[PDB]
């Protein structure tokens, strides 16, 4: 997270750290949508050029964390992965279209002050909130610059589609949205490498719940003028998310 | 899942976070 600030404790209780077993390495961010299911970006799990093609027993999730490096005794919860789910039409070779992956946990987590799930948006909420000029929130332990000790937080306005499309040469899809300040708006901030899988959340003024509208997917550099971070459109792909989660008995 | 999006240390405590208002004010 570039040009942001430290998270408050319990500010992002749905924040999940995707962690490699061997060697011990922070891999990606992620979101907690139930005691059992974790949402992330697909290129965290499957991006073959970077030797990323992980199976279930390669990875673990760390839930409820604030510190990047420090283990937190009675705060964080570590769970193994039962099954990895990647969108059927995920496109890693071109533009990271449908950059979305679900993870089933072997060990379900108990909710606390530091652990709590984020809502997935229904159609009306997504239509009412996912609009240009409206600000969302991005969290992560990713890079502070292009080149943190604790979780980082930045609020970014959703950018209209023509501006997202013109800012880049990479092909834009309706399964994406971009966010960030325009150069003539003065303010700044962006996601960066390491932030992927991290939630792009918005607070509803109607029921004052937090909804995850996006997943940190891709971008060109970090916090560059005239450039915008691109996010997986969660609701556009909510039809796949529904099929995966509603499959099994409780 | 039924209690999603309500933070124990914020919404459930009736406490506003550091930059929460930046989101609410952008809906104009």
């Amino acid at each position: 997270i570039v040009e942001g600030s430290d998270a408050e404790i319990g500010m992002s209780p749905w924040q999940v750290m995707l962690f490699r077993k061997s060697p011990q390495e922070l891999l990606c961010g992620a979101s907690l949508i139930s005691d059992r299911w974790v949402l992330t970006a697909a290129h965290c799990l499957l991006y073959p050029p970077w030797d990323k093609n992980f199976t279930e027993n390669d990875l673990l999730v760390r839930i409820g964390k604030h510190s990047r490096t420090r283990y937190e005794r009675n705060i964080e919860k570590i769970s193994m992965l039962e099954k990895i789910y990647i969108h059927p039409r995920y496109n890693w070779r071109e533009n990271l279209d449908r950059d979305i992956a679900l993870m089933k946990l072997k060990k379900p987590v108990a909710f606390s002050d530091y652990i709590h799930p984020v809502c997935l948006p229904d159609r009306e909420t997504a239509a009412s909130l996912l609009q240009a000029g409206y600000k969302g929130r991005v969290t992560g332990w990713g890079n502070l610059k292009e080149t943190p000790s604790v979780l980082q937080v930045v609020n970014l306005p959703i950018v209209e589609r023509p501006v997202c499309k013109d800012s880049t040469r990479i092909r834009i899809t309706d399964n994406m949205f971009c966010a960030g300040y325009k150069p003539d708006e003065g303010k700044r901030g962006d996601a960066c490498e390491g932030d992927s899988g991290g939630p792009f959340v918005m607070k509803s003024p109607f029921n004052n719940r937090w909804y995850q509208m996006g997943i940190v997917s891709w971008g060109e550099g970090c916090d560059r003028d005239g450039k915008y971070g691109f996010y997986t459109h969660v609701f556009r792909l909510k039809k796949w998310i529904q099929k995966v989660i509603d499959q099994f008995g409780e | 899942e039924a209690d999603c999006g309500l933070r124990p240390l914020f919404e459930k405590k009736s406490l506003e976070d550091k930059t929460e208002r930046e989101l609410l004010e952008s809906y104009i």
